[PDB]
RNA sequence: CGAUGUUGGAUCAGGACACCCAAAUGGUGCAACCGCUAUUAAAGGUUCGUUUGUUCAACGAUUAAAGUCCUACGUGAUCUGAG
């Protein structure tokens, strides 16, 4: 990994690019044939929101996600963990991936509501005051739909508007 | 701001920005071309 | 060793089927609670009352504890005593009272 | 190997004994059962038996009440050849569906051949004048299951 | 609130009640049956 | 087995007392099994017109969890009668109003809507934290297991679990994060 | 139709927002004052008089404004009977 320093002295100063050992992929992939990182081994419909081990493989280390052109996932793959990054900072797995700001880690506000599954910001939806009847029913969109697909070991689709 | 339906760029420096949970055409060099999807 | 349930809870299941195969077996003896598992009766004896000057009085005064309250705040505290509401403590006219079975019906 | 939410299924992996060990395990327990009953250790037995279209959990010294007429006399001794279940304190045997005639013998007394309270069944239609009464008298025994029966010829 | 104009089932505007996965099953099993016995009456 | 009449009794209608921890639990999976103990369908001997129901405590309400965007979406609607008195307060605003009313609202609304719906909600009991009256704790049975199985966030895992996990791709030596 | 008593007005108003005023803003062919549009918001207000039974309408004087509707064209076991 590439990190830039900058040092100053004199009214001089001088920014520097120090490459430093980075971790490398393991020796043995499951499925070696595969093009695509999740798709080789063989995780495909088998991650989630709480599978942070993965999810923090490739995140910057203030929480955004990472270009596909240097990951290498497919489309739908960089899709879905996009999401799922999404999803758990959103729940609060990451904690350590957020910018350090000492002048207003300062004020604490109001106690964080816990949640999960969240697919739409918090801060952009609306209160259903309304609700509807039984015919016409408006649904709380639980999840996300690019996880639709994922393994069901009990074989009931996934409730993603409840 | 005017509330349409379907917003489309009407220059080139119009860009299409999504916020509070809906689409906008926010434009610098004209003002009048700011547009919310409704 | 096999067992499909758990041989902790008052029963040792083993399941076997006779050599025909048309008869299920199942030994089940009961299960004692281990001492182990157990903890000493509490005792609780405490005599307050007594004075050295008047055996009698004081006996009189353990003995004579009275209290009385009206319906409101006495049926409020029934109702926290036994966790239910006020509901159930008030009492009930005569065309119900009279109604009541003299003699139930008992089993056994 | 990756260890992820749903890379494993979320049951405990069962495994389940040899199958030559299981009957001999199966042999052991039928003897220990086949030996208590031989020296009779079992203090009461219960008994599910199928009669007269429904199960009855009876026991020795037991009322059971059949909703139809049957063709014997008060104070006969019936063997009631259909039991399900048997049951003591320490041991259980299951029928598939049913148990040995040699294995278990339940025998009931007749009591009492009498006929039931009258139950009402009528009929009402709404502004259309219909209306049906009906009375209902029916016929019903009394049985008392006296003793019930193991003997050790399990195999 | 939300309500129906005219009966709930018979006028123009009825209730939009929808199609559940047991119906969809339900007339699946009826029409493997009648594939069955449609097989059967050919010969 | 061989008890007395009135011991026997006792023993087979006895109430229970049972805990629950409710952080980082659905509130509606709480209420579904609280409910359930109170009106006692967990019992063989179980029967509408008997008064067979236990006492459930739930615990660090105030730590629960709404799935989705529930907390923002979700509102509860109450009128005082008079007009103009009708308020629709949202799910955050409520629990910050009250920790103890969602859980309560979820258990009331799962509860059958008979009249004895009042007297097996006399015998629950919620708290905002760990934080029980000597005198209920001491009456306490069991802890009946969380209905949701809480994941673990990044820092909580284990350095071997962290290693043992494999890298899925080698990020290139000349990327700046 | 073995009766669901009508316009208008008086008294008291409940509600909706498709906001007239009051409040926060976007665009203007917005220099300022006046304006024209659009977004959000319904806790509170929304006049007195001549003619007409009038709802409307014209006119006089003002107001921050003198909103559009639903409520059995709200309300006659509360009132009037001008039509
Ligand atoms: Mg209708
Ligand atoms: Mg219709
Ligand atoms: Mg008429
Ligand atoms: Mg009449
Ligand atoms: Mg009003
Ligand atoms: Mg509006
Ligand atoms: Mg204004
Ligand atoms: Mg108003
Ligand atoms: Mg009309
Ligand atoms: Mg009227
Ligand atoms: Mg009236
Ligand atoms: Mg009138
Ligand atoms: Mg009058
Ligand atoms: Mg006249
Ligand atoms: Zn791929
Ligand atoms: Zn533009």
């Amino acid at each position: 990994f590439r990190e830039v320093v900058e040092i100053l002295d004199g009214k001089t100063t001088i920014i520097e690019g120090r490459i430093t050992e980075t971790p490398q992929e393991s020796p043995n992939p499951p499925n070696p044939t595969g093009q695509c990182p999740i798709c080789r081994w063989n995780l495909k419909h088998k991650y989630n929101y709480e599978d942070v081990l993965l999810l923090s493989q490739f995140i910057r280390p203030h929480g955004g996600m990472l270009p596909r052109r240097i990951t290498g996932l497919c489309q739908e793959e960089h899709l879905k963990i996009e999401e799922c990054v999404k999803m758990a900072h959103r729940a609060g797995l990451l904690p350590n991936h957020r910018p350090k700001l000492p002048e207003g880690f300062v004020p604490k506000s109001k106690p964080r509501l816990n949640r999960y599954l969240t697919r739409w910001s918090p801060r952009s939806v609306k209160p259903i005051y309304n609700k509807g009847h039984r015919w016409n029913k408006v649904r709380m969109p639980v999840g996300s739909p690019l996880l639709k697909d994922n393994v069901s070991y009990s074989g009931r689709p996934l409730l993603l508007y409840h | 701001f005017k509330t349409k339906g379907v917003l489309k760029k009407r220059c080139r420096d119009c860009y299409l920005v999504k916020r509070r949970g809906r689409w906008f055409i926010y434009c610098k060099t004209n003002p009048k071309h700011k547009q919310r999807q409704m | 060793t096999y067992s499909s349930l758990p041989d902790d809870y008052n029963c040792k299941v083993e399941l076997a089927l006779t050599s025909d195969g048309r008869t299920i077996v199942c030994y089940h003896p009961s299960v004692d609670i281990p001492y182990e598992h157990t903890k000493p009766i509490p005792r609780p004896d405490p005599v307050h009352n007594i004075e050295e000057t008047h055996d009698l009085v004081l006996k009189t005064r353990l003995e004579e504890k009275g209290e009385h309250l009206e319906q409101g705040p006495m049926i409020e505290q029934l109702s926290k005593m036994f966790f239910t509401t006020k509901h159930r403590w008030y009492p009930r006219g005569q065309y119900h009272r009279r109604r009541r079975k003299p003699n139930p019906p008992k089993d056994r | 190997v990756p260890k992820t939410s749903l890379g494993s299924p979320p049951w405990p992996d069962i495994v389940l004994p040899d199958p030559v060990e299981e009957t001999r395990h199966h042999a052991e327990v039928v003897g220990q059962v086949n030996e208590l009953i031989a020296a009779g250790r079992y203090g009461r037995l219960f008994a599910v038996v199928h009669f007269a279209g429904h199960q009855w959990k009876v026991t020795a010294e037991d009322l059971i009440l059949i909703e139809n007429e049957l063709d014997v006399a008060c104070g006969e001794r019936i063997r009631l050849e259909k039991v399900l279940l048997v049951g003591a304190d320490n041991f259980t045997l299951l029928g598939k569906p049913l148990l040995g005639k040699e294995l278990v013998r339940v025998e009931a007394t007749v009591i009492e051949k009498t006929e039931s309270w009258p139950k009402i069944n009528m009929k009402f239609q709404k502004r259309k004048n219909y209306q049906r009464k009906r009375i209902t008298v029916n016929p019903q025994t009394v049985l008392r299951i006296n003793s019930i029966e193991i003997a050790p010829c399990l195999c | 609130r939300n309500r129906i104009p005219g009966r709930q089932w018979i006028g123009k505007h009825r209730r939009p009640r929808p199609v559940s996965a047991q119906a969809k099953q339900n007339m699946i099993r009826r029409l493997e049956t009648e594939a069955e016995n449609q097989y059967w009456l050919s010969r | 087995s061989s008890f007395s009449k009135a011991p026997q009794q006792w023993a087979t209608f006895a109430r229970v007392w049972y805990l629950l921890d409710g952080k980082m639990q659905p509130p509606g999976k709480l209420a579904a099994m609280a409910s359930v103990k109170l009106q006692g369908l967990h019992k063989p001997v179980y029967h509408q017109l008997s008064d067979c129901g236990d006492h459930v405590v739930i615990m660090n309400t105030r730590h629960i969890a709404f799935s989705g965007n529930k907390w923002e979406q979700k509102v509860y609607s109450s009128h005082t009668g008079y007009p103009g008195g009708f308020r629709q307060v949202t799910a955050a605003q409520l629990h910050q109003k009250d920790p103890v009313a969602i859980v309560k609202l979820a258990i009331y609304g799962m509860l059958p809507k008979n009249l004895h719906r009042r007297t097996m909600m006399q015998r629950l009991h919620l708290f905002p934290d760990e934080d029980i009256p000597e005198d209920i704790l001491k009456n306490l049975v069991e802890e009946l297991p969380q209905p949701r199985k809480v994941p673990r966030r990044l820092d909580e895992y284990t350095q071997e679990e962290i290693e043992a996990f494999p890298r899925v791709w080698s990020p290139p030596e000349d990327y700046r994060l």
